[PDB]
C-alpha cells in the first residue's frame, strides 16, 4: 500500500488541512482550526503541527502578495514520497540524501531555505518520511 | 616536564585531521610497491574522463541503455524543438549526475572549472547533419528556440568523420566555485541541443540515429569542499 | 606591532592653512590630528592597535550554535542529534561582528563545548559511562543523517571529530569553505537568476551542515547535551567593512528587523549627563 | 608539520600537500598522440 | 589514423577503419620486473606461443542486444598455449591487447562501449546468494547482459548498470574504445597486467572483463546485413608464467 | 615518550587563545584570493571614518533623520544657549554611541586617541555664520555659556565654502586609556556648540538650517580590551 | 600545490584546426579547454585541486564499523565483545569511496570512537568506574577470542590498544597489511583455483579480525558500548579508479545489488528545471 | 631495512654442482635458493623482514597478568590488591613468544590496562569519584604489602605509578632487572646446588613482585578492577631461539605439559586438502 | 605553555606502538651484556633452519616419531601412488604446520619466500633408489600420478652419499605474500613424492626405509603481518 | 622518532628499524664451510 498525507494550505483563506490516505481510503482529516489529528494520535498531531508551522513559514517565505495554495503528498510507499506543489503545480521535492527540499522553481529554493532555518525541520521531515510514515503505515496495516 | 597547555581542539576526533598516531605493528615490512598501471592521484583525473551522460532521463528509458542515447532523427517534426535540454550543473542535475563527473562532484560541496560535453554520434556512416548544442549562462530561462540558443555559448557539430564534437562549456560563474547541491545562487547554465540542419539519410540508412553525451572535466576543473555523497543513503547494516 | 602616530608638536598658527576647515561632502574623512587644529605637545604615543585589528577583533571566540540533543532509550527521533546549517547568523553576538564587514575570507576554528546534563526526572539512578560525542561537518550537498544511528554517521569522507566528555572541547579548524573568494556576510541579491527565491546571505556562503550526536547508542535515562559551537574566525582578510548592527536580530536567515532608534534618546539636544 | 614523531612510516601524516596528477593515463590513453587541433581520425 | 596493423605472435590483425589504439592507463605491457617480482621460479616467457591474438567466438550484434562481458584470462582457457600455460602454471602475468572487430556497412547505426574493466566484480541477480562460475565466465558462449532486472541464482546481468552495481556509462574511466559503426569497425584496447599482486592464478583470479555494451542499439533498415557479428581477438603480450605445476582440471 | 606535565590552563577553551588545531578537511584547496577592494585590516580604520552623529537625541527626533541634524537657526532667541551639548565619550554617551566610532568603542572596554567631530553645514549657500564648538576636559561642569566654552578647547567654525570644519578634540585624559563604559573615573569632556555670530540669511534663504556631526578617529586613536557589545542583548534564538 | 591550468587567451578562429571535432570512439577524452572551442579571456586560475586528490578524498575519516558490545554480570557471551573481520565494505559511506578505485595501497588510521551508554532498565543505580576498552587487531590466521575473558585478550603478539573512556578516541595507524602489493577493492576472481568458493574482494585483502571489549570485568548493570571504528586511509597510492557506486549496497561480502536507475528520472529529454 | 635476497637468474644446468644434493645430517640447513635447484627469473625482491625480527615479533604487546582486585568497605583482605610475581609465563600468548628463545635481554614496557566495573549487587546506587590505582613494582627481596593499606604502599624506594581511571593506561618501562646478563626463559637447572628444590625458569630471572591496588581507601559498594598487565619486550637481544610451544601450557611455574600430537592429524600420508 | 591539540589516537594503548615511557627505575645499572652465542635477531632465521616435517599425520602415527618418518619401501605395490602428498602452505597445512617454519608462519598473517623441503634418507647405506618430489603450483588438483607431478616443479633425488636432496620450492604466488590462514585465494601448491625408480635393497638390507622432510626458509623468505598464534588457545589461568 | 625524551636507555622506543640477521648461526652452523654447489660429504 501507499500512505499519502495530502498536505494543503492557503495563504489567504481552513488555513491548513491534511488529508491522510492510507491507500485509496482516507483515514486522517487534520485541520488548522482544530489543531488535532481528527480521524498514536498525539504524536501524529505534534508532527502535523510541525508541518503546519512549516507551511506558515513557507507562506511567509514567498515574496509575492498573491494567493498561494501550497500542497504536498508526504508519505512512504511500502519508499518515501515527497512532492510539494505551489498553486497546483509541482515546484519542489525533498531530497532524502541531501535531506532538503528543492527544485528548479525559485519559490522552491525560498521555501526550502525557510524550512531549513527552522530548528531541525529538515531532519524532522527526514524522520517523518523515512521512519515515521512507514512506522504508521505498518501499524495501521496490522491494526486494519 | 615541559609545561603544555591543552588548547581547544584536544581529545577530539576531527574527521579531517592529519595528526600522527602510533602504529599497531611497529617496524612492519610492507609488501614492496610494484608499478601497478593506472595510478590515480587526483579524483578530478577520473572526472576529466569522458563519461557517457544519461541525458534521456525519460521514465522507463532510464535504468536501461536508452538513458544515455539521445535520439536524433531524420524528420520535419519537432526540429525547432530541442533534441535535449538539461541543466549544466553536474552535481544536482538529474542528467549530469550519477556519472564520473557528476558523481565526482557529488562527493564535494563546491566545484569549479569548464565541463566538456563530448557528443558522439551513433548512427549510419551515410547519415549527415548538423546539431547546434548550446550552453546558456544563468540569468535567463532555458533556451526554447535555437535562436535563443545561439545567443549564448554554442557549438555547431557537423556529423561526419569525427562525429564526436565536444561542447567545452566555459566558466561564466559569478563566483570562483559553484555549489554542487541545488542552490539557486551561483548555479550553472543550461545545455540544449537543436537541429541546425536535418540529418539527411539515404533510403538504406536508418532514419532515427542516436547521440551519446560524455561529461568530462578540463585542466581548469577543480572542487573545494569534501562531503559525504547523498547518492548512497545507506539504509542499515549490510 | 606599529603603534599610533605620535602627536607632533604644534604652536600658534595664523596661516592660510585651514586644517579644520575642510569638506566632508567630498566623502573624505579629515585627516587632521590634534596638532593640526590645536596647540599640543610632542608625546611619543605607544598605544598599539594590535588587539583592534579584524584578526584580533574576530579572534575572540563567541558561541554561534546552541541546541540540546538527547540520549534516551531506543525510540530514536530528531531530538537525539543537533542539526545546524553552519551559519554565523544563528547567535547575534558573533553575527554582529561578522556583519560589521561585507566580505571576510578566513579559516574558522569550530570549538564544541558540549555540556551534558541529565534531564530532571523521577528516576535518575543511572550510572552511564563517559559520553562520547560525534561532531560531523556534512559538506554542502552531501548526505545528512536522518536518525542518530544512520549510515551518514559513518564518515567515509565527511569530516568528523569524536570527543570524550571531560577533555578539552573539540576544536577543528574548518578551512575556507566557500565557492567564491570570500564569505558574503551580506548578499543583496537573490537565490535565483529570475529575481526570486531566497533572499540574503543564505543563498551564497552555503556552508555545509553540522550534525552532533552521542556516539553512545543509548542511556538508561535521558541526558540532554548542549553542543554550544563557538566560532573563532582567524586568518581574517575582511573586505568592505560595515557599521555594527543597530536593530536587534529577529531571524537568522535575513537581516529583517523591527525598526529601532538610531541611538539612546536624551532629554534635549543640550542635555549632557554631568555631575552637579 | 613535516616532522614525524614516530619511526613507523605508516604512522606519518596524510600526504595532503602532495598534488600530483596524470590525467593522460585515463583521459589520453591512446597509443598514438591525439592532438586537439588535429582531426582525431585520418 | 584509421588504417592500422598489429603483429603480435603468429596472428596479425589488420584494420582499415579502427580508431586510435588505447593503452590501458597509458602503461604499455611488459614482463614483471625483478624489483616488482615476488616469485623466484624463473618464469617462462613465450614471446609468440602465448602472445598472439586468440579469436573468440563471434557474437551477433542484435537490435535488442543489451551487451556482453568476457573474463579475459579465463575466456582464453583451453584456447592455445596461453590456456595450456594457464592450466600448467600457478602464477601468471600478461598484458592483453584486445582487438574487438565489429564490421558493418555505412548504413548501419550503433555504438558499443568496448571497455576493459579490471576486476569488474559483478553483482548477483539474487543479492543474498552468489552466482556460480558458469554465470560469470564464458561457457561455450559469451555472457550477455539483460535489458531489465533479472532474478534467480545468476549474475545480475542487468545492462541498466555496469554489472557491479555502478553506472554503465561511467565505465569509460577504465580503458575503452567505442565501436561506432559510422567511424569504428573495431576497437583496440591495450590493457597492461593490472592486478594488486605481481602474479595471480589465471583461473582463480579474473584479471578483467571486456564489457561490450551497445549504448545505441544496432538499428539498420531492411535489406542490410542483419547478422552483424562482434568478434573478439585478444593477444596476451608478455604472458609471464610462474609456479609451473600439474595442469588444472578446468 | 617525552615527559610532559599538564600545566594549569589545560583542557580549557579560552576564548582568546591562539592555539592551533587539526583541520576538518586536510589539504583543502581554498578558492584563490582575488584583490577585493576595501580590505579592512583594523576596526579603527572603520572608526576613523567620519560618521554622522545622532546629536539630536530628542524623543521622536530619534529613530528618524532628525536625530543627526543639529538645528542651527537664524534668530535672537537662545543664541547664548548651546546649539547642542553632550559628553565626549563615544562609548556610553547616548549621542556619540550607535555610530561607527561609538559602536566601534562599544566592542571594547578601553579606548584612547583623539576624536575628530566634523561639523558639516546643511543649509543655503547664502547663509553665513560662526559656530563655536568646544570640548571641555573633565574636572568642571558642562559648559553653560560660550564664555565657559572658549576657556577649554574650542574651534570657531566660519560657515562658508568649506562648511565642514572639524573639532579634532585632544587627548587630555589623565590615563593612557579611558573607559568605554559609564565610568566616572577617566571620563572624557563635553562637546557644546554655541553661536559665535548669528547665521544671517537673506529673505529668500531659509532661516532654520542644519548641522551634521561626524564622529571619526585620528591616527592616534586606539582601543585595548575586547568585549562583547552591550548594544545587541540578544533575547533568544532567531 | 600546483593549481589548475589557466585559460589561455583566444580569439576568432576559422582555421583547419578542429578542437571540438574529435573522436571519443578512440577512447581518448578530448583535451580541449574553453579557449580551444570558444573565444575566452586570459584568467590566471588559482583553483588548487589539493583537496581533490585521492590522498585528501580518502583523507576524510568515515565510520566503517558499528556494533554494540556489552558489559553485564558474569554470564559472559558473544555480546560482551564486538567482532569485525576488518573490511571497508561494512559501512557504505567509505565503501563507495574505496570502491571508486580497484587497487589502493595505503596505511589505514583506525580510530575507535567508543560511546558507552547504560542500557535502559528497571535498576540503573550503579556507579561504575571509568570503563576501559581494549581494541585488539588479531592478525589473519591468529587466535581469536571465544569469550570476553579468553586468553586471546592477552596480546603477546597481536596489536592492541587500551583506551580509557573520556580521552581522545584511540587512533592506531595500521600499516599496509596485504599479501599483495595493493588492496583489491574489487576482486573479479574466486577464492579457489577450481573457479569455485567465495567470490569477491573477501577472498583477497584478508585483513585480520578486530575484537573490542571492556577491560573492566563486569558492571553492576548492563552498559552497551558502540565501538564506531572510523577509517582514515592515508599514504594513498590508489590504482585503476572506478566510478562511484550507483546501486545501494546490500551485502558487505559481495557487490550484489538490486538494479537501480542510471540516474534520477526526468519528465522528458527536453525537461530543464528552471525558474519561470 | 635490508630486504630479502633477490632470486638470481638461472638457466639449465647439467654441471657436477649438486645444490639440491646435500647433507642435512651435518646439521647445516641447505642454503640453496630457487635458482640453485630450478630455472628461475631475475626478480628484484623487496619483501622486507623488518616486522619479522625479534624486536618486532616481541614488540607486539600482549597481556601477561589478569587478576581482579576489589574496592569495598573497611573489611580489608587479600582481594583488595592484585599480587603478581612478575613472570612472562602467566599468560600463554606472550609466554610462547618468549619461550621461542632461551635467553632474551630486553627492557620490558609494562602497561596496566585497568578496567574497573562495579560488581553486580542488590544496591549499586553509589556515585564514587574517579578511581585512582597504584601499581607498585616491589624489588625482589623487598617488603611486600600485607594489606591494601600497609606501609609497603608508601613507595620510598620501590618504583610505583599512580594512574587515574580514564587516562592512557599506565606504561612504565622496567629496565633489565636480572642478576645475570639475560633472562632465562628456560632454566634446565634447579634452584639449589644439591640438585633439589624448585625446577625451571622460576629459580632464576626472579623478577620482583607487582602489587596493584585502589589508591581510594574505600567504595560505598564493591567495585572489581581487572589490572590486565600487558608486556612489550623492546630492545630485544634474544639468544638461543627455541621452537614455538606445541603442547598447551598447564602451569606458569614449569613447562609441565599433557602430551600433544606433533601436528594436526590427517587421513593419510597421501591426503592433500584440495578442491575437487 | 605550548598549545597542543589531542589528536585522534590519544590516551590509547595500541599494542603495536613504539612510544616512549618513563622508567620504573631511573639510572638503573643493567648487567653488562656478554656475548652469549646464538644471537637470534630475526624470527625467519629460526624459520630458515631445516626442521623435521611431520609429513605422516596418519592417526596414531602422530604424537610419536612415526609422524616425521616418510615410509619409503622396496616393493612393486603402490609405486605409482604418492609416497606422500600434502599442501605447500606452512601456515594452515596440518603437515607443514607445528614446525619451525610452520609455527613461525602461524605467528603471522602474511608470508612470502621460497620454502626448502630437505628430504633426508634414513635407511641402509646399501639401499639405492630415486624419489621424484614435486611442488605443483595452484590452479589444478593435487598430483595423482608422477606424470602429473613432473609437469610442475619437480626434483629427482638419487638416494646415495648425499641422501639429503632438497626440493627448494619456488615462489609462483600470484601476489607478493600468501595467506597463513586457510585462504582459497593466494594459496600455495602441493608437495607430492613418487618413486622414480624403486629403491632396490640387498637381501641383508631392510626393505622398508624412511624419509624425513625438513622445512626451512630461503634468503627470499619473509612475513609481513604479526598476529597471535591460533595453536595455543589458552583455556584459562595456569 | 629517533629523539629520546627520557634519559633512561630502557625508556627508549622499540628498535623496530633495526633489521639484522645472521642465519649462518643456525642454518649454517658447521665448522667447515659447506658450499651448496659442492657435495656436502666427501
Amino acid at each position: 500500500l501507499s500512505l499519502l498525507y495530502h498536505l494543503t494550505a492557503v495563504s489567504s483563506p481552513p488555513a491548513f488541512w491534511v488529508s491522510g490516505w492510507l491507500g485509496p481510503q482516507q483515514y486522517l482529516s487534520y485541520n488548522s482550526l482544530r489543531g488535532e489529528a481528527e480521524p498514536y494520535w498525539e504524536k501524529e498531531t505534534t508532527d502535523l503541527r510541525i508541518k503546519e508551522k512549516l507551511f506558515l513559514e513557507a507562506f511567509k517565505a514567498l515574496g509575492g502578495k498573491g494567493p498561494y495554495t501550497l500542497q504536498g503528498l508526504l508519505g512512504c510507499e511500502l519508499v518515501p514520497t515527497a512532492k510539494f506543489a505551489l498553486n497546483g503545480e509541482e515546484f519542489m521535492n525533498f531530497d532524502l540524501k541531501q535531506g532538503t527540499w528543492g527544485g528548479d522553481w525559485p519559490e522552491a529554493l525560498a521555501i526550502s531555505q525557510r524550512w531549513q532555518q527552522q530548528d531541525k525541520a529538515a531532519n524532522k521531515e527526514l524522520t517523518f518520511l523515512l521512519f515515521s510514515c512507514p512506522h504508521r503505515l505498518r501499524e495501521h496495516l496490522e491494526r486494519g | 616536564g615541559v609545561p603544555v597547555l591543552n588548547t581547544p581542539g584536544s581529545t577530539q576526533f576531527l574527521t579531517s585531521d592529519d595528526f600522527q598516531s602510533p602504529s599497531a605493528m611497529p617496524q612492519f615490512d610492507e609488501t614492496p610497491e610494484m608499478h601497478i598501471p593506472g595510478e590515480v592521484r587526483n579524483l578530478m583525473e577520473m572526472a576529466e574522463v569522458d563519461s557517457v551522460v544519461p541525458v534521456n532521463n525519460i521514465t522507463g528509458k532510464t535504468k536501461s541503455m536508452e538513458a544515455y542515447q539521445i535520439a536524433v532523427g531524420t524528420g520535419n517534426t519537432d526540429k525547432t524543438k530541442p533534441i535535449f535540454s538539461f541543466q549544466m550543473d553536474p552535481g544536482y542535475s538529474s542528467v549530469l549526475k550519477r556519472t564520473l563527473l557528476g558523481e565526482m562532484l557529488n562527493y564535494y560541496a563546491h566545484w569549479s572549472g569548464s565541463v566538456k560535453l563530448t557528443f558522439l554520434f551513433c548512427g549510419s556512416a551515410m547519415a549527415t547533419g548538423k546539431l547546434l548544442i548550446s550552453y546558456s549562462p544563468p540569468g535567463a530561462s532555458v533556451p526554447s528556440s535555437r535562436k535563443d540558443a545561439m545567443l549564448g555559448t554554442h557549438i555547431i557539430w557537423d556529423i561526419g568523420l569525427q562525429s564526436s564534437c565536444v561542447l567545452c562549456v566555459p566558466w561564466i560563474s559569478q563566483s570562483h566555485y559553484r555549489m554542487v547541491q541545488q542552490d539557486p545562487y551561483t548555479s550553472a547554465g543550461y545545455i540544449t541541443c537543436w537541429y541546425q540542419t536535418n540529418i539527411v539519410v539515404p533510403p538504406g540508412a536508418p532514419t532515427s540515429c542516436d547521440v551519446l553525451c560524455f561529461a568530462s572535466a578540463c585542466n581548469d576543473f577543480s572542487v573545494r569542499l569534501l562531503r559525504d555523497t547523498p547518492f548512497m543513503a545507506q539504509p542499515g547494516k549490510l | 606591532d606599529r603603534t599610533v602616530a605620535n602627536t607632533q608638536p604644534s604652536g600658534p598658527s595664523n596661516s592660510k592653512e585651514i586644517p579644520a576647515l575642510t569638506a566632508v561632502e567630498t566623502g573624505h574623512t579629515s585627516q587632521v590630528d590634534p596638532s593640526d587644529t590645536l596647540q599640543t605637545r610632542h608625546v611619543v604615543n605607544f598605544h598599539s592597535r594590535s588587539e583592534s585589528t579584524v584578526e584580533n577583533f574576530m579572534g575572540r571566540a563567541a558561541c554561534v550554535f546552541m541546541d540540546q540533543y538527547k540520549l534516551n532509550g531506543e525510540e530514536t527521533s530528531t531530538d537525539n542529534f543537533a542539526v545546524w546549517t553552519i551559519n554565523v547568523r544563528e547567535m547575534a553576538q558573533l553575527r554582529r561582528k561578522c556583519e560589521l564587514f561585507t566580505y571576510m575570507r578566513f579559516d574558522i576554528e569550530m570549538t564544541m563545548v558540549i555540556t551534558s546534563c541529565q534531564d530532571q526526572g523521577t528516576q535518575l539512578e543511572q550510572d552511564m559511562p563517559v559520553l562520547t560525542h560525534q561532531i560531523m561537518y556534512v559538506p554542502p550537498g552531501g548526505p545528512i543523517p536522518a536518525k542518530v544511528d544512520s549510515y551518514e554517521w559513518q564518515t567515509s569522507t565527511n569530516p568528523s571529530v569524536f570527543w570524550t566528555e571531560g577533555n578539552a572541547p573539540a576544536r577543528m579548524s574548518i578551512p575556507f569553505i566557500s565557492v567564491g573568494n570570500a564569505y558574503s556576510l551580506f548578499y543583496d541579491g537573490w537565490s535565483h537568476f529570475t529575481q526570486d527565491g531566497t533572499y540574503g546571505y543564505t543563498t551564497l556562503n552555503a556552508m555545509g551542515k553540522l550534525f552532533v550526536r552521542h556516539v553512545n547508542k543509548s542511556s538508561p535515562h535521558q541526558i540532554t547535551s548542549t553542543i554550544r559551537v563557538y566560532f573563532k574566525p582567524k586568518h581574517i582578510k575582511a573586505w568592505v567593512p560595515r557599521p555594527p548592527r543597530l536593530c536587534p536580530y529577529i531571524n537568522k536567515g535575513d537581516v529583517n528587523f523591527v525598526v529601532t532608534e538610531v541611538t539612546d534618546a536624551r532629554k534635549s539636544i543640550t542635555d549632557t549627563p554631568h555631575p552637579e | 608539520t613535516n616532522i614525524n614523531f614516530y619511526k613507523d612510516a605508516a604512522s606519518s601524516a596524510s600526504n595532503r600537500q602532495e598534488l600530483q596528477q596524470d590525467p593522460g593515463k585515463f583521459t589520453d590513453p591512446v597509443k598514438d598522440l591525439m592532438v586537439k587541433t588535429l582531426p582525431a581520425l585520418n | 589514423d584509421r588504417v592500422r596493423s598489429m603483429t603480435l605472435g603468429n596472428s596479425t590483425i589488420t584494420t582499415q577503419e579502427s580508431a586510435n589504439v588505447v593503452v590501458g592507463y597509458g602503461e604499455w605491457p611488459s614482463y614483471l620486473s625483478d624489483k616488482e617480482a615476488t616469485a623466484e621460479d624463473q618464469p617462462t616467457q613465450p614471446d609468440v606461443a602465448t602472445c598472439r591474438f586468440y579469436t573468440l567466438e563471434s557474437v551477433q550484434w542484435e537490435k535488442s542486444s543489451p551487451g556482453w562481458w568476457w573474463k579475459f584470462p579465463e575466456a582464453l582457457k583451453n584456447m592455445g598455449l596461453f590456456g595450456q600455460n594457464m592450466h600448467y602454471h600457478y602464477l601468471g602475468r600478461a598484458g592483453y591487447t584486445i582487438h574487438v572487430q565489429c564490421n558493418a556497412s555505412k548504413f548501419h547505426q550503433g555504438c558499443l562501449l568496448v571497455v576493459c574493466v579490471p576486476e569488474a566484480e559483478m553483482g548477483c541477480a539474487d543479492t543474498s546468494t552468489t552466482f556460480p562460475a558458469t554465470e560469470l565466465t564464458t561457457e561455450e558462449e559469451p555472457h550477455v547482459f539483460t535489458s531489465d532486472s533479472i532474478t534467480g541464482k545468476k549474475v545480475q546481468a542487468a545492462v541498466c548498470n555496469a554489472g557491479m552495481g555502478v553506472g554503465v556509462g561511467n565505465l569509460t574511466i577504465f580503458p575503452h574504445q567505442w565501436i561506432n559503426l559510422r567511424t569504428n569497425n573495431s576497437a583496440t584496447i591495450v590493457m597492461p597486467y593490472i592486478n594488486s599482486v605481481p602474479m595471480d592464478n589465471m583461473f582463480r583470479h579474473y584479471n578483467f572483463t571486456l564489457m561490450i555494451i551497445p549504448f545505441a542499439p544496432l538499428n539498420f533498415n531492411e535489406g542490410a546485413t542483419a547478422y552483424v557479428p562482434v568478434t573478439v581477438t585478444i593477444a596476451p603480450m608478455y604472458a609471464e608464467y610462474n609456479g609451473l605445476r600439474l595442469a588444472s582440471t578446468q
